[PDB]
């Protein structure tokens, strides 16, 4: 008997302003900031998620949670843009974002529940957003001047790696700054060029001992075996390599070249001329100074006994991906026929040989001295899967991250552990505090909304928020003897577990944030929040 | 009395039922007018989501079950394909209409009463509107007024930051397309393009074209400063024997000697292409060369032409060598053996984008390219539509504005001076009769629900905005003086349309008051409703 | 935000209940407006039918669930005290102003802005009022106009056809129970009278006092002209102990012996009485003799008083008894022992009135009996109660206006006069404020409820017979004469008030409009609900 009705559009799941669509969205993103706001930190706990190829993958990246997450509401998609946005611009923030757009949906309901329409939140959250941009120059306490040195690196390797498997920066922070080293060519008196690239670090892992038996080997290492009677090349320096396409058989002729067999001699003559043919496309490949071969298809035995008559390394590599970075390395290209290996096509790598690590064979095609190659890859070890996944993860984002040390003041380093988040904070408050109108509680609310950090850092190292907080508030809002601010105003989060109580300096462990991260995770999570508030009515339908 | 299979409404049913759902789509559409106004969110179900704010968009896409309603927005829908703009103006003037029609007729009023005073009603907002416009001055150096005329268009429809960006390219690729001359004036000649990756605010406006195909070879120069432009259609591909011919062979060396044999007709066209680059500013200072080359390219001949700083394209669409033809002048060279510097064309710096997913290359400033492009940048689908939309819709109020010189002052000023003009005539003249003055009062109230649905959204009180703008009008209306009032939605008090900058188009302002007036009057003439075809 | 075990209402919850509650009462009282209103029909368990039109009646014996609409029916009942009608008149006023403010609330108007709209259009209503009425002649042979005031309230009572019949009745009343003299008015000396046996058509008007305790003999006279009226407080007949007790005898001698103590006294009084009466009126000729008697009298006292042509009454009622003192001017005699002359009165023609149910006597037609009495007829219960209530309403209506000269023109003119005077002091003035602008034209809309329902109830359509009277009203005012335009409820167009005969009493319009406006502002400052006391 009860009829419906409100709803003139269709049968479907509608949300409204007038029943509170503003919170309900609000409350679905908070759905999954709960799940973020525990992550961050260098204490963030680790999540599971079940793939649908039965592996369990264990992580504490937001952005890896969230791409396997089975996401349905259409406003926490913007969240996930974010995100998304983050780990493809910037190497670093996929968390920050996220927790700071859920902090500012969050205050959007203090400011709602006060009878603030969403377009003056809108404005106060834009207006204190390019407050808190100009502020952040202001932020800068040192900066990386890009020598490529290793001790340089360091600084700001260390803060990436951790928050993931912390307690092992250790290793992970040389490994990192010693691929990186190997890596990074040699420049001066030049900012325009490009000179870090993601791409020529590659990991791998191999299975037993632990980390402490991880090392670096500069160059590309392959866990494909040469699989015949040669294991690797002699020591002259630049040794010609060539690719190839075609599997390593009897070579084809592109017109005819089809062969019928009818009788027993015709067999026998089929088989001796197979045998022959292999033979001259091995003698006219070794003509050519061919030393080493990379197979992408198939090898016959005849053809692995040639090669290696002529004392020629065959290598195999079917993976596509393999073969283009084993042909950055050396330079060389595929050959799609069989017997004409071009010199103009042949590469030149000083050593190729086999390494046994745990057990495992793996080829590296690597140089030392002449024809000098920008590619390196770094050997993670360990017994547990687990560990060596969250191990990689890390290394990828400690490498990712150098990309953000380039010529835009890519150096700029800020405070960490918070600091900068309090001091931030507090110009936003006085900000606020001028600015006339209504605008003033949205600016107070922004600011609040950047207390989360500290509270994140606390509730992950199992602190209570109410006794660390106030604490470093009150180191912060300090009163000196003159005009500027000066003294320890370096004051953030401790990790705690030892010494008494309190915060200390962050120099001690030189902990510090990239500029750019910081101001495009701001920036990325304002227009999340904004993208959100601005939304009134959601149309949803059953899925 | 009644049929099986069918159902109907009776009495004054049909009329609750059409107002309630106008009424419905209204309110709908009530939260997204002005720029104070918010966004919707559509989801298809298949994974895409719409953010949009445009009153066509959102009828368009979004579903309607009300029969009612599907009328009204289908009516509504004329406005896109005459002025491009008021869909939402039409639709709240509708809803307040039918609101107060139903209210006089809950007192009695025959429906056909309302009708009549709602034509009356109309033909006076006619005049009132053709005695209220201004007009524009068709002075070249009006760069000022097409400025204040995208910002008008760019503000409801963006969140005030990219209007900056939005409003200068928007202005300069409408007048770099309609000259101060007669002429015409069509939007075909400005060209839009997306890109992902891309900040929101890093979108751009490009003098010329830009080219989807980049070049395939390190050693071409990055920028070509005075290049002249060459389009070929003849393939640069590796050619075969003309005759019947193949690769039979034991060893692959005859197979390479047959084809480096057989790669000399391509050499030969090279040699020619080389010779013409030469001959024409080979050596000159500050020239160039640029071959677009439709057809596709062999890697050796994109080798020859990078050794000669010579930047080659290849793969080009068709339409894109069409548009060349007039945006560098240059013509399309069938064969090779009578190519000569005439077909050559001219243009400034060539600039070659490289971006991780593609590589664009850039035609632009051209001496006369009769056309431009605007670059939409964006790193989500959904900014880039509500970019897209922003620009199209700046692009056509800009050109409804330089076609249409009458120009109204918005801010609401013309809605209130319509209300009181209607008010004070239709009441003093009484030209028809007394029983159309309850039509006569229903569309002067209805008429000034755009300035209420505007303060409400921008989140003042309505009831105090329109009160100063009364006083305001009333003390100018005594001292004697031609006064133009609007209301401030970002200071809450009344201000001068002419002087901030708000302007409405004439022409939007009278098909939104025409469809309104006929989309009422056709469904409060509704006496029943009939199903039949079941 | 409530505790457990608990009920309240909260957000504009309070809003529609007190609104649904003032429409349905409003709809429920809207057809009893005006002579063409409808009558209901109300049984309050006991299974009788009554038929009424009055207001007060219709309130306080009709069962009320809404605890608002019991509120408003007791403060529309109260107007009774104060001036007798108008409880319609005030149910209607506060249901439209309601409806008004609930409309304007739903555009965003505070309550408090209504209230003190309506407070200052309550002062500008009194001023209008005040300007309005017309002083009415203190001359004691206005008779025409106090007829045309009976007919106005009548008319609202009664089927438009007892008028004829009734309304000379009351004012002659009214106007002889008022004495030559500025004293005072005093309802209280004028007497109704029900009677079952005749149609209410028969009614008519009695000069003076009707008996109903009387004699019973063959003989008794009929008609006595010029009669004395002679009170006497003495038993006249046989009297017995308090325990059952008699006279037993057994003989004719015992029979007269006992007897002899019951009629000793009775004889005694006898002698004495008939002295008085042959000394008085014994042989003057043209004279009669009435004897009230106000104790019991004996069946041989009353033939001996038949015999010598005395009118006999018996078992007098007090009341009565002092009526005849005030009236007749005889004196009541405690004893026969000092029965005197001078304690007879004198009375015109003195008649008995024979029903087959009971019995009257009428000692009407005294020199100066400072007395009314009315007596109504009718064969069922509701129709003597109707004609009951009619007849108490036009004697307290005429009683008022003669007590009070200011006269209010009817036929609508009031209220529409009203209406236009405050709209254009309102519009002129502008000295509330721009917001109170909203209250202002919510009181002066529903001020005009009354004319609306009075041409409902008659048939016609208010907005044809409103506009007519408007433009008359402004043709009226343009012209320098002054004159009054109303509603012809008969006819259906207009008319003037001053000429066809219509008024409205003044105390009556001043104290509704000032009850409908404290109910109306009081009913919109509640926000909320609140059970508690269980």
């Amino acid at each position: 008997q009860n009829p419906n009705a409100g709803l003139f559009k269709q049968g479907y799941n509608s949300y409204s302003n007038a029943d509170g669509q503003i919170i309900k969205s609000i409350a679905a993103i908070r759905e999954l900031h709960q799940m973020c706001l525990t992550s961050m930190g260098p204490c963030g706990r680790n999540k599971i998620i079940v793939n649908h190829l039965g592996k369990i993958i264990i992580t504490n990246d937001a952005a890896t949670m969230l791409r396997e997450l089975d996401i349905v509401h259409p406003a926490v998609k913007v969240l996930v843009m974010a995100t998304e946005q983050q780990k493809i611009d910037m190497g670093d923030g996929t968390n920050l974002v996220m927790i700071l757009a859920g902090e500012l949906l969050n205050v959007s309901e203090k400011l709602i529940s006060m009878g603030l329409s969403a377009v003056e939140i809108i404005q106060g959250y834009n207006m204190a957003r390019k407050f808190t941009l100009k502020e952040l120059d202001e932020m800068v306490v040192g900066e990386i001047t890009d020598k490529n040195d290793k001790n340089e690196l360091l600084k700001m390797i260390k803060p990436v790696i951790s928050s993931k498997k912390y307690g092992s920066e250790d290793i992970l922070s040389e490994l990192v700054s010693e691929a990186v080293s190997h890596v990074l060519p040699v420049a001066q008196q030049a900012g325009e060029i490009p000179y870090f690239n993601v791409d020529s670090i590659r990991v791998v892992k191999i299975m037993g001992g632990s980390l402490s038996n991880s090392t670096v080997i500069k160059g590309m290492v392959f866990n494909r075996e040469p699989e015949g009677h040669v294991k690797s090349l002699s020591e002259d320096k630049k040794h010609k390599v060539a690719v190839f396409t075609c599997p390593l058989d009897i070579a084809n002729t592109e017109t005819k070249g089809t062969v019928l067999l009818h009788n027993a001699q015709e067999m026998l003559d089929f088989s001796k001329g197979e045998e022959k043919q292999i033979d001259a496309m091995m003698k006219e490949i070794a003509d050519m100074g061919v030393e080493c071969i990379v197979a992408g298809a198939g090898v016959g035995e005849l053809a692995l006994h040639y090669l290696n008559r002529y004392g020629i390394l065959v290598l195999k590599v079917p993976s596509k991906f393999e073969l283009r970075r084993l042909c950055r390395v050396c330079g060389a290209t595929p050959l799609p026929r069989l017997g004409a290996p071009t010199p103009e096509e042949l590469g030149l790598v000083e050593t190729v040989k086999t390494m046994e690590i745990g057990g495992d064979r793996v080829t590296v095609f690597k140089q030392e001295q002449g024809e000098i190659s920008r590619t390196s890859t770094i050997i993670l070890r360990g017994a547990t899967q687990n560990n060596l996944d969250d191990i990689e993860r890390a290394i990828d984002d400690g490498v990712a991250a150098v990309k953000g040390l380039m010529k835009p003041s890519g150096g700029k380093l800020l405070p960490g552990a918070g600091a900068t988040e309090i001091e931030l904070i507090s110009r936003i408050t006085k900000y606020g505090e001028r600015t006339p109108g209504l605008l003033q509680l949205a600016i107070k609310q922004f600011a609040v909304a950047f207390e989360v950090v500290p509270r994140t850092l606390a509730e992950t190292a199992g602190l209570d928020v109410n006794e660390v907080l106030p604490n470093l508030y009150a180191a912060h809002n300090v009163t000196e003897p003159g005009a500027v601010k000066t003294d320890h105003l370096y004051k953030g989060v401790d990790i705690d577990g030892e010494s008494d109580e309190g915060v200390k300096d962050i120099r001690e462990e030189n902990i510090y944030d990239m500029l750019a991260t910081k101001k495009f995770a701001i920036n990325v999570a304002t227009e999340a929040a904004t993208t959100v508030l601005s939304i009134d009515q959601i149309i949803m339908a059953k899925k | 009395l009644l049929n099986p299979k069918a159902e109907s409404l009776r009495r004054d049913a049909a009329l609750k039922v059409n107002v309630t759902s106008a009424e419905g789509l209204q309110s709908v559409l009530e939260t997204n007018l002005g720029p104070k106004g918010t966004l919707k969110m559509l989801v298809d179900g298949a994974g895409n989501i719409k953010l949009t704010k445009d009153g066509k968009v959102l009828l368009t896409e979004m579903q309607i079950q009300s029969p009612t309603a599907v009328l009204i927005a289908r009516a509504a829908a004329a406005q896109d394909e005459i002025t491009g703009d008021g869909t939402t103006t039409v639709v709240c003037l509708v809803g307040e209409l039918l609101r107060q029609a139903h209210r006089f007729i809950q007192e009695g009023v025959h429906p056909r009463i309302i009708t009549d005073g709602f034509e009356i009603a109309r033909k006076e907002s006619m005049k009132f509107l053709d005695e209220f416009k201004i007009s524009k001055t068709n002075l070249s150096n009006d760069r000022e007024f097409l400025l204040q005329v995208a910002r008008s268009s760019l503000l409801t429809k963006v969140d005030a930051d990219l209007t900056e960006v939005l409003t200068p390219i928007v202005t300069d690729a409408v007048l770099s397309v309609y000259d101060a001359q007669a002429d015409n004036l069509d939007l075909h000649m400005v060209e839009i393009m997306q890109m992902q990756h891309l900040s929101p605010k890093d979108t751009t406006f490009i003098k010329g074209l830009v080219l989807d195909h980049g070049g395939r070879h390190p050693d071409m120069p990055t920028r070509v400063k005075n290049a002249y432009v060459l389009i070929l259609n003849v393939s640069l591909e590796y050619e075969k024997t003309e005759v019947n011919s193949g690769f039979f062979y034991s060893s692959a060396d005859q197979r390479d000697k047959l084809a480096a044999s057989e790669r000399k007709f391509v050499d030969a066209k090279l040699k020619k292409i080389i010779d013409l680059k030469n001959e024409v500013c080979g050596m000159d200072p500050d020239k160039g060369f640029v071959i677009i080359n439709q057809k596709g390219i062999d890697p050796m001949s994109l080798d020859v032409f990078a050794k000669h700083n010579i930047l080659a394209l290849r793969r080009a669409k068709r339409r894109n060598m069409e548009r060349l033809q007039l945006v560098t002048g240059g013509e399309a060279q069938n064969s090779v053996e009578d190519l000569s510097p005439q077909i050559l064309g001219f243009s400034g710096l060539v600039y070659q984008e490289t971006i991780g997913e593609e590589k664009f290359t850039y035609v632009t400033e051209n001496t006369d390219p009769k056309s431009c492009t605007i670059l939409i940048k964006g790193s989500t689908h959904y900014a880039l539509a509500q970019t897209k939309d922003a620009v199209r819709d700046g692009l056509r109020a800009v050109a409804n504005v330089l076609k249409d010189k009458n120009i109204i002052p918005g801010a609401g000023a013309f809605y209130i001076a319509l209300s009181r003009y209607l008010r004070s005539a239709n009441m003093n003249k009484l030209g028809a009769k007394g029983k159309t003055k309850t039509g006569i009062e229903a569309f002067a109230e209805a008429l000034l629900v755009i300035p209420k649905t505007l303060v409400k959204n921008s989140g003042f009180d309505p009831l105090d905005v329109l009160a100063m703008v009364e006083d305001e009008l009333d003390d100018a209306q005594d001292s004697d003086e031609t006064r133009y009032v609007g209301v401030d939605l970002n200071i809450g008090d009344s201000c001068d349309p002419t002087i901030e900058g708000i302007w409405d188009s004439y022409r939007v302002l009278r098909n939104a008051i025409t469809g309104a007036t006929g989309i009422a009057s056709n469904l409060l003439l509704c006496d029943e409703l009939l199903r039949a075809g079941r």
